[PDB]
């Protein structure tokens, strides 16, 4: 839904390093080294930012119930 | 195969079937159920009036 | 002589008879459904 | 005295327990209550 | 009989919040007549005006409290001093008038040689106002309201996808039945409304 702030298996705080992440994607680099750019060396560390799927923009697409 | 009068015969009944639609369209303005009621009323009022 | 209704059938979503076939992507969105729904079955009540 | 949120149009209004439940502007059917006034606590857990 | 006091015009206070509340009632013509309400002079001192009526002007749709809150109704009062004017509802401000505003309008009475509302009239503008705010609105009502105020819609994001999918529903009905006029005219309007970002 959202990037967790803490590594499920560790806890090393991930939640800052997601748009990061996604700016060194788009410079062009490779997820691997990416990763290894954000000092994310353990593999537990490396899948919490790997495999999150951002679910959050999808459910900001529905007009607000409240204004 | 060649022939024109084979690639005739074949282009009218590939493209017969091709064309299928039976129903038409329309749009609904109002209730569909008030001429029922509305006729009901009547026949009702017209019972009463001949009882 | 003229048209009678004779019944009300029930629609299938997302078909050629749905009002979701035409809607893009926006407007899909607007009308609180959702884009990874993929239609083919019906609402009775 | 109770308040209501539309539907549609997300607009506030309040209801006397006589009126047709529907929006006031544009005339949606669907309305929702307004979240509570107690406080609202969690444990952050 | 008796002359109208303070108290006795601030008990019929109608504020523009209200007034955004209750513009849209079929007998808010009647209510907001004759009605004593603070209003901005613009050319600013506050002063009093007396309602002689209400007329609404279509195409003078303007922001009443909001940039959705579009009004058409207009209020048509007078200065006893001044001459008739016609004012928008936003004009007025919620604000409760002043001890000097109302000495001033006294005085712009005296000087033009009229009165002051009786406190008979004043009680029965006290019930006419309650009886309207407490009123539970009918379903034809309720419609014609709405009606009045999707004249009024210059565009909502609801309202513009229940239109494109009637005029698409049309365009399907004039296609089955061979009309090549009027699917053009269709296309046309929804090319002309489409194109979304
Ligand atoms: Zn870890
Ligand atoms: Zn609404």
């Amino acid at each position: 839904m959202i990037i967790p702030v803490r590594c499920f298996s560790c806890g090393k705080v991930v939640g800052d390093k997601w748009d990061a992440y996604l700016r060194l994607l788009e410079e062009g680099k490779q997820e691997g080294d990416a990763l290894d750019e954000l000092k994310l060396k353990r593999y537990c560390c490396r899948r919490m930012v790997l495999t999150h799927v951002d679910l959050i923009e999808k459910f900001l697409r529905y007009n607000p119930l409240e204004k | 195969f060649q022939s024109t009068t084979h690639q005739k015969l074949a282009k009218a009944l590939s493209a017969k079937q091709k064309k299928e639609s039976y129903a038409r369209s329309v749009v609904t303005k109002e209730d569909p159920e008030e001429r029922q009621r509305r006729l009901e009323s009547q026949e009702n009022e017209r019972y009463r009036l001949e009882r | 002589g003229n048209k009678v209704h004779i019944g009300k059938v029930p629609i299938m979503l997302r078909s050629k008879f749905c009002s979701l076939r035409t809607l893009d992507e926006v407007d899909l969105y607007k009308m609180k459904e959702c884009p990874y729904d993929m239609g083919g079955y019906f609402v009775i009540n | 005295g109770v308040k209501y949120t539309c539907g549609a149009c997300a607009h506030n209004f309040s209801l006397n327990k006589s009126d047709p439940v529907r929006c006031k502007e544009c005339g949606h059917r669907v309305i929702y209550k307004a979240r509570t006034k107690r406080m609202i606590q969690f444990d952050a857990r | 009989s008796k002359p109208a006091t303070l108290s006795d015009i601030n008990k019929i206070i109608f504020g523009r919040t209200a007034m955004s509340k209750y513009w849209y009632y079929p007998e808010f013509d009647d209510v907001v007549k004759g009605m004593y309400l603070r209003l901005n002079t613009g050319s600013s001192p506050y002063k009093v005006v007396e309602v002689l009526g209400s007329q609404r002007i279509k195409g003078s749709a303007y922001g009443l409290n909001s940039k959705e809150n579009n009004c058409d109704m207009y209020l048509k009062v007078a200065f006893p001093n001044q001459k008739e004017m016609v004012r928008p509802l936003f004009v007025f401000s919620d604000s409760s008038i002043t001890h000097p505003e109302f000495d001033l309008f006294l005085r712009e009475l005296d000087a033009e040689g009229l009165s002051v509302m009786d406190l008979r009239d004043v009680d029965y503008k006290y019930h006419q106002l309650k009886e309207m705010s407490s009123r539970s609105l009918s379903n034809d009502e309720v419609n014609s309201i709405v009606k009045m105020k999707q004249s009024l819609s210059s565009n909502t994001g609801f309202n513009t996808v229940l239109k494109k999918a009637q005029l698409q529903e049309e365009l399907e009905e004039a296609r089955d039945a061979h009309d090549h006029e009027r699917v053009a005219r269709i296309e046309a309007e929804l090319k002309s409304i489409g194109a979304e970002s």
